[PDB]
RNA sequence: AUAAUAAUAAUAUGGUAAUAGAACAUUUAAUGAUAAUAUAUAUUAGUUAUUAAUUAAUAUAUGUAUUAAUUAAAUAGAGAA
RNA sequence: AAGUAAUUAAUAUUAGUAAAACAAUAAGUUAUAAAUAAAUAGAAUAUAUAUAAAAAAAUAUAUUAAAUAUUU
RNA sequence: AAGUAACUUAAGGAUAAGAAAUCAACAGAGAUAUUAUGAGUAUUGGUGAGAGAAAAUAAUAAAGGUCUAAUAAGUAUUAUGUGAAAAAAAUGUAAGAAAAUAGGAUAACAAAUUCUAAGACUAAAUACUAUUAAUAAGUAUAGUAAGUACCGUAAGGGAA
């Protein structure tokens, strides 16, 4: 009558599981795939035990360290952007700057963004979009490509919280009718990076107050 | 080029009716994806099985040698007895003892399924039902009716108490006495449920949001509100 | 916008059995993003490399034949169609070619 | 279609309605399907055994 | 206007109930038994010169201030200035960068 | 749940499919040996297939 | 360009530890006709390349299958403690 | 009267979706870029390029990316 | 293994916790409780066996804030002996501060942030029992008898 009593899974989906210790002809009879009489045959021995020879872990020297101050950026290639543009899934007349937030909205950069996005030149030879771009940084080649295109890149700084705010300030608004303002850089290295002209940083391209303040301090 | 590259038919007509009898009022065009999907029984199987798994109670709780009542005393000394060696009286080897590899308290049989797949399965079920001709849609207020809704009968999917009698009459008319039926309703039509409860064994009455693939598949004839149907379609859309 | 349009909106050739779609014709739906459902796959531990044409409505066999006609340099015996899910698997990594063949029609 | 149903006594499945695009076609369908069961009652379609012969 | 007031958050309302704007609370620390004594400041008791811990623990006070800011009603609270807590835009403006940043 | 063997993690690091490790043998007792020879004992090295399985089991999240 | 069955030619078909593939019995859940001329279990004699099922006779129940089949699962198979 | 369950990891097969997937309250997980101990470094037939040691820049070693089109 | 078993003491329908001398990072949050993620990440270990956070975002939750201290030294802190495998807060022994112009918080110092110890109350989510209702790919050797017969001096064991 009903289809309910005649449903099968797709061919290749399911196998029979191997039934041990259930008679000899089955194939996994008495010893049930264990062989004879070892430690293995009954007790548990850690799979990676080495017999007592110094193990692969214990032999070699331990190396390096994890930089906890490190912030790995999501990479995003010019090529991808170009592809998106070609498709027509890239709407930028409303918002003239393609910021990280904008990218994420588009799909452009997918998954979660923790620290920020680095732009990279994969399809620089075929890139030609006169666009304002913003990200956490970009490779020199990428920058060059952008400039050739008649585009405009600047590299901004975002702390985690700041970045989060940028990505979706709507949430923030919903929460406490406000968006948290952008933190200044404080780590010296970060400051240096944003000062650098070649990196195309937002401290010198916007002529920020912070730099000026620093200069003043130095003077006095 | 590629010859034979046609464009597919995107709609399908489902005749809206009036639930005490079933007099056709209008045709409504519903999309092909929710009512004329090709029958992919494997997808259906994935859904149904999943549903069953989630429905399990899982109360198999035999006593293991830990939970079994006996003491930990070694019943007989290791040697000197001339008998086989014995431990505590909880070993599964002995008749009174625990069970080996016991299953314990609430057994969890729940499984996952991608939402999209589930939606597809639902759609497929509906399509199957429609193909069978055992899908019947009931409605009125929302769409323009070609033929005017008759008097003494409404489009709400609702009704000694008289209602029960009416229901019985309907059943008699439609040759579906013994067979199981499924009423998919937009809201709690209490009256309808009351009417049906004499025939509870063969009648499912389900709120929109809680309808299951199994329930549709099980049912020999389904009666659904137009609004409810629309909602379902929206839920299991595609995008 | 609406899930069900009004009866007046729908035309006669948009319903089932009025296109003659079942008789030897087919249609390949594009993905959500709007790309051709042709994909590379690396099976059996990255060792074999196949291509897979997916979202096909109608007669897959006919489609396969048409594809073969279009691009004959891929041998005939390396075209494996599965009927349960209606998708056609090609032995090599010839995705680009397939895409090229496709786009021009739909 | 409604008229046909009413006069006939047997209601047609919505799928059929959707498909068939002419009165002649409808008639043919009816002849194929519902006529034989009307004449011979034990030749009818019991749902419990769909593969019945 | 009354309706609007009612609509406001609960904590703020509660605060208003016991510390209304009708009275002007002193900016600087005071006697603990004066009626213009600021809840947010550590006031001192006359008998036994012991600074009482603020009638509003700092966190709570901060929260209240934030709430006020959100609905514009900053001025109807007593003044915070003598607690070293500043908020949002003003804080950003008036912040002397750290010795480590400047040099 | 299952967890990384921290010792192994400290020694080994994930590079694409395989793992890399520091050559053993360079810590001391180096003098008298030719510096061109000891060049080989510096640098990283890739995991032998024999032991890849073990490594995988050791560090299931790398 | 498939499947099922049947041909022709060829090659292959011992097997412990072990690997791989395919079935059957039992019990439970989902779907489910039917019927005392029916069913279930048992004994005997048949039948089908047969751990199984079926046929006939016989005996005992029982107003009658969780029955055929497809899934899901297992306290799923015992001369070896 | 004896290979079971829970929480994980890796491989395979099939299904769904697919340059994205799951979840879609927001997060997050994996994929989308390789490399390095780490750092402000990072992709046009290869002989071009990327990262590491080296360096003015190449070479040299390792791994990677890169071939009227439709991204992995 | 493990602050687990065990022994001992004391309270309640629940107990504990709880309105920051907290977290954080120069932008911020805003009591506890414990679940997802974060994360088997940081941290740590005869650097073996192995152990392993927090911020943050989500749920669950209730009106969740609110004075009952004339605002707190032998207290903070230091030295020394102990002390939740990672994160302190505790504690025996002696030394022993300061008034918001002041304290605490980070190996250390300088900046800057943040909180106010040595006084307090607190529903809800939670644990366990008992009853009722529902659902059982649960049990008739997990289906009511009996803690009986019987065994042991006893604790205790324990049938059909
Ligand atoms: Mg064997
Ligand atoms: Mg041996
Ligand atoms: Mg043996
Ligand atoms: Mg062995
Ligand atoms: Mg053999
Ligand atoms: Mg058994
Ligand atoms: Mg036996
Ligand atoms: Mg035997
Ligand atoms: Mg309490
Ligand atoms: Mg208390
Ligand atoms: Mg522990
Ligand atoms: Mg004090
Ligand atoms: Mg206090
Ligand atoms: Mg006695």
């Amino acid at each position: 009558v009903s289809i309910l009593g005649q449903l099968k899974p797709s061919d290749g989906s399911t196998k029979s599981f191997k039934r041990l210790g259930r008679g000899p002809s089955s194939g996994l009879g008495k010893t049930s795939g264990r062989g004879q009489k070892g430690q293995k045959a009954r007790g548990k021995v850690k799979s990676w035990f080495e017999g007592g020879q110094t193990p692969i872990y214990k032999l070699f020297p331990k190396i390096g360290f994890t930089n906890v101050g490190a912030k790995p950026l999501k990479e995003l290639n010019l090529k991808r952007i170009q592809w998106f543009h070609d498709k027509n899934r890239l709407h930028l007349q409303p918002g003239e700057v393609l910021d990280m937030n904008k990218m994420r909205k588009l799909g452009l950069v997918t998954g979660p963004i923790k620290y920020g996005v680095k732009i990279l030149a994969s399809g620089k030879f075929h890139y030609n979009l006169p666009i304002a771009l913003e990200a956490s940084r970009a490779s020199a080649k990428a920058i060059a490509a952008i400039e050739k295109a008649g585009g405009k890149f600047t590299a901004r700084y975002y702390t985690p919280l700041g970045l989060r705010a940028h990505l979706n300030p709507q949430w923030f608004l919903e929460k406490r009718g406000r968006v948290p303002l952008q933190a200044r850089p404080t780590k010296r290295r970060d400051i240096d990076f944003y000062s650098k002209e070649e990196k195309r940083g937002y401290l010198v391209m916007e002529k920020d107050k912070l730099l000026q303040d620093i200069k003043e301090a130095q003077n006095k | 080029p590629l010859p034979n590259a046609a464009i597919p038919p995107k709609y399908a007509l489902v005749t809206v009716r009036s639930f005490p009898s079933l007099e056709p009022l209008t045709f409504v065009p519903v999309p092909t994806s929710t009512v004329a999907a090709p029958l992919r029984r494997d997808i259906l199987w994935r859904a149904v099985v999943y549903e069953n798994d989630n429905r399990r109670v899982g109360a198999s709780n035999p006593p293991g040698r830990s939970e079994n009542g006996f003491s930990r005393r070694k019943l007989m000394p290791q040697k000197g007895s001339g008998r086989a060696r014995v431990g505590d009286a909880n070993s599964p080897t002995r008749h009174n003892g625990g069970r080996a590899l016991a299953r314990t308290a609430p057994n969890d049989y729940t499984t996952e399924l991608p939402s999209k797949v589930y939606s597809m399965a639902f759609n497929n079920a509906l399509s199957h039902q429609y193909k069978s001709g055992k899908l019947f849609v009931i409605g009125g207020e929302k769409v323009d009716l070609i033929s005017p809704t008759p008097e003494l009968d409404l489009n709400r999917l609702d009704l000694i108490f008289e209602g029960e009698v009416i229901f019985r009459k309907f059943l008699e008319e439609f040759q579906l006495k013994g067979k199981r039926l499924l009423f998919i309703t937009d809201k709690t039509r209490e009256g309808l449920i009351k009417s049906s409860d004499p025939y509870k064994q063969k009648v499912d009455v389900i709120q929109k949001e809680l309808v299951e693939v199994n329930d549709i598949l099980r049912a020999q004839a389904v009666f659904i509100e137009l609004e409810a149907l629309e909602y379902l379609a929206m839920a299991h859309q595609k995008e | 916008a609406p899930i069900f349009p009004k009866l007046e909106d729908v035309k006669m050739h948009e319903l089932i059995g009025n296109n003659n779609f079942g008789k030897k014709t087919y249609y390949v739906e594009r993905s959500r993003t709007g790309n051709l459902p042709v994909y590379s796959a690396y099976k059996n531990g990255g060792n074999k490399i196949i291509t897979e044409i997916r979202k096909i409505e109608g007669d897959v066999i006919q489609l396969r034949n048409d594809l073969q006609e279009q691009l004959p340099f891929i041998p005939k015996k390396s075209w494996s169609v599965v009927m349960q899910s209606k998708k056609i698997i090609i032995k090599g990594n010839a995705v680009e070619a397939v895409k090229r063949v496709l786009t021009k029609k739909f | 279609t409604k008229f046909l149903q009413s006069k006939s006594g047997y209601l047609i499945p919505d799928y059929e309605l959707t498909t068939l695009s002419t009165p002649l076609q409808f008639k043919r369908y009816i002849k194929e399907k519902i006529l034989p069961s009307a004449n011979d009652p034990k030749l009818a379609y019991k749902e419990a055994e769909p593969n019945a012969i | 206007y009354k309706q609007y007031f009612d609509s406001l958050p609960l904590k703020l309302k509660s605060f208003f109930q016991r510390y209304p704007p009708s009275i002007k609370y002193s900016p600087v620390s005071t006697s603990t038994k004066a009626i213009n004594a600021n809840p947010f400041l550590p006031n001192k008791h006359p008998v036994t010169q012991r600074f009482h811990d603020p009638k509003y623990s700092l966190r709570r006070m901060s929260d209240v201030y934030k709430l006020a800011l959100r609905y514009g009603v900053e001025e109807f609270l007593p003044p915070i200035e003598n607690t070293k807590k500043l908020f949002f835009e003003e804080k950003y403006n008036k912040k002397t960068l750290m010795k480590g940043v400047l040099l | 749940l299952m967890k990384t063997h921290k010792g192994t993690a400290k020694r080994w690091r994930r590079t694409g499919n395989t793992f890399k490790r520091g050559i053993a043998g360079r810590k001391h007792g180096n003098i008298g040996w030719s510096h061109r020879s000891l060049k080989a004992l510096t640098g990283r090295k890739i995991a032998h297939p024999a032991y890849s399985k073990h490594l995988k089991r050791l560090l299931p999240y790398h």
